[PDB]
Protein backbone atom coordinates (compact mmCIF):
# COMPACT_ATOMS: atom_id res chain seq x y z
CA UNK A 1 0.00 0.00 0.00
CA UNK A 2 2.33 3.00 1.51
CA UNK A 3 5.41 1.07 0.33
CA UNK A 4 4.68 1.52 -3.56
CA UNK A 5 2.51 4.90 -3.09
CA UNK A 6 5.55 6.25 -1.24
CA UNK A 7 8.26 4.91 -3.53
CA UNK A 8 6.28 6.73 -6.44
CA UNK A 9 5.66 10.01 -4.71
CA UNK A 10 9.31 10.78 -4.09
CA UNK A 11 10.68 11.34 -7.84
CA UNK A 12 7.12 12.52 -10.00
CA UNK A 13 5.97 14.77 -6.88
CA UNK A 14 7.78 17.74 -6.96
CA UNK A 15 10.02 18.50 -4.38
CA UNK A 16 12.97 20.50 -3.41
CA UNK A 17 16.51 19.39 -3.59
CA UNK A 18 17.27 20.19 -0.26
CA UNK A 19 14.57 17.59 0.44
CA UNK A 20 14.34 15.62 -2.73
CA UNK A 21 17.67 13.92 -0.98
CA UNK A 22 16.55 12.96 1.96
CA UNK A 23 13.16 11.54 0.26
CA UNK A 24 15.86 9.81 -2.10
CA UNK A 25 17.63 8.70 0.89
CA UNK A 26 14.85 7.23 2.64
CA UNK A 27 13.83 5.53 -0.53
CA UNK A 28 17.23 3.64 0.16
CA UNK A 29 16.81 3.50 3.93
CA UNK A 30 13.49 1.96 3.01
CA UNK A 31 11.89 -0.75 0.43
CA UNK A 32 14.78 -2.69 2.20
CA UNK A 33 13.08 -6.34 2.08
CA UNK A 34 10.11 -4.46 3.92
CA UNK A 35 12.85 -3.63 6.98
CA UNK A 36 11.85 -3.60 10.20
CA UNK A 37 14.39 -1.60 12.47
CA UNK A 38 13.20 0.86 14.40
CA UNK A 39 14.37 4.07 12.60
CA UNK A 40 12.83 2.23 9.74
CA UNK A 41 9.51 2.35 11.06
CA UNK A 42 9.94 6.14 12.05
CA UNK A 43 11.53 6.53 8.90
CA UNK A 44 8.13 4.54 7.34
CA UNK A 45 6.56 7.24 9.13
CA UNK A 46 8.63 10.16 7.96
CA UNK A 47 8.69 9.76 4.21
CA UNK A 48 5.13 10.47 4.75
CA UNK A 49 5.67 13.26 6.96
CA UNK A 50 8.31 14.23 3.59
CA UNK A 51 5.64 13.68 0.89
CA UNK A 52 2.89 15.35 1.68
CA UNK A 53 4.99 18.00 2.68
CA UNK A 54 3.91 21.04 -0.15
CA UNK A 55 6.33 21.55 -3.02
CA UNK A 56 6.25 22.57 -6.46
CA UNK A 57 2.63 23.56 -5.81
CA UNK A 58 2.79 27.28 -5.05
CA UNK A 59 -0.08 29.90 -5.91
CA UNK A 60 0.36 33.08 -8.29
CA UNK A 61 1.87 36.09 -6.65
CA UNK A 62 1.65 39.83 -6.84
CA UNK A 63 4.71 41.96 -6.21
CA UNK A 64 2.78 45.32 -6.75
CA UNK A 65 1.39 47.58 -3.66
CA UNK A 66 -2.17 48.22 -5.44
CA UNK A 67 -2.91 45.00 -5.24
CA UNK A 68 -1.53 44.29 -2.14
CA UNK A 69 -3.90 46.96 -1.11
CA UNK A 70 -7.15 46.12 -2.00
CA UNK A 71 -7.22 42.17 -0.75
CA UNK A 72 -6.37 43.43 2.84
CA UNK A 73 -9.46 46.12 2.53
CA UNK A 74 -11.04 42.98 1.52
CA UNK A 75 -10.14 41.15 4.82
CA UNK B 1 4.12 -27.33 -12.67
CA UNK B 2 3.22 -23.93 -14.15
CA UNK B 3 6.95 -24.41 -15.67
CA UNK B 4 5.65 -27.60 -17.10
CA UNK B 5 2.32 -25.98 -18.78
CA UNK B 6 4.55 -23.43 -20.62
CA UNK B 7 7.53 -25.15 -21.77
CA UNK B 8 7.16 -26.43 -25.23
CA UNK B 9 3.48 -24.32 -25.85
CA UNK B 10 3.19 -21.73 -28.30
CA UNK B 11 1.38 -18.68 -27.79
CA UNK B 12 4.25 -17.00 -25.85
CA UNK B 13 1.74 -13.82 -24.99
CA UNK B 14 -0.10 -16.99 -22.99
CA UNK B 15 3.14 -17.54 -20.99
CA UNK B 16 3.52 -14.02 -19.95
CA UNK B 17 0.35 -12.98 -19.46
CA UNK B 18 -0.14 -16.30 -17.23
CA UNK B 19 2.81 -16.15 -14.84
CA UNK B 20 2.93 -12.17 -15.05
CA UNK B 21 -0.27 -12.45 -12.04
CA UNK B 22 0.98 -15.72 -10.33
CA UNK B 23 4.27 -14.04 -9.03
CA UNK B 24 3.48 -11.71 -6.38
CA UNK B 25 4.99 -7.87 -6.57
CA UNK B 26 3.96 -4.62 -7.03
CA UNK B 27 0.04 -5.05 -8.46
CA UNK B 28 0.36 -1.05 -10.75
CA UNK B 29 3.37 -2.94 -12.04
CA UNK B 30 1.25 -5.91 -12.97
CA UNK B 31 -1.46 -3.59 -14.30
CA UNK B 32 1.52 -1.43 -16.53
CA UNK B 33 2.38 -5.12 -17.53
CA UNK B 34 -1.11 -5.62 -18.86
CA UNK B 35 -0.76 -1.74 -20.50
CA UNK B 36 2.49 -2.96 -22.50
CA UNK B 37 1.36 -4.70 -25.66
CA UNK B 38 4.69 -5.21 -27.00
CA UNK B 39 5.87 -9.00 -25.84
CA UNK B 40 9.44 -8.75 -26.22
CA UNK B 41 9.24 -5.53 -24.04
CA UNK B 42 6.84 -7.48 -21.81
CA UNK B 43 9.23 -10.47 -21.30
CA UNK B 44 11.64 -7.96 -20.58
CA UNK B 45 9.65 -6.39 -17.90
CA UNK B 46 9.04 -9.22 -16.05
CA UNK B 47 12.97 -10.17 -16.44
CA UNK B 48 13.77 -6.56 -15.41
CA UNK B 49 11.52 -6.63 -12.58
CA UNK B 50 13.29 -10.02 -11.51
CA UNK B 51 16.36 -8.36 -11.86
CA UNK B 52 15.47 -5.75 -9.86
CA UNK B 53 14.19 -7.83 -6.99
CA UNK B 54 16.67 -10.56 -6.92
CA UNK B 55 19.27 -7.52 -6.84
CA UNK B 56 17.76 -6.46 -3.60
CA UNK B 57 17.31 -9.91 -2.34
CA UNK B 58 21.16 -10.43 -3.55
CA UNK B 59 22.06 -6.97 -1.41
CA UNK B 60 19.64 -8.78 1.59
CA UNK B 61 22.16 -11.97 1.48
CA UNK B 62 25.25 -9.15 1.76
CA UNK B 63 24.42 -7.10 4.13
CA UNK B 64 23.43 -10.18 6.46
CA UNK B 65 26.86 -11.61 5.90
CA UNK B 66 27.76 -7.91 7.12
CA UNK B 67 25.62 -8.24 10.27
CA UNK B 68 26.84 -12.58 10.65
CA UNK B 69 30.63 -10.67 10.37
CA UNK B 70 29.60 -7.78 12.64
CA UNK B 71 28.06 -10.39 15.32
CA UNK B 72 30.90 -12.37 15.21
Amino acid sequence: SDLEALRKKIEEVGMPEAVKTKALKELDRLERMQQGSPEATVARTYLDWLTEVPWSKADPEVLDINHTRQVLDED
Amino acid sequence: YQLEAVKGTSDPAMLADTIAYHATWTVAEKQEILELTDLEARLKKVLGLLSRDLERFELDKRVAQRVKEQMD
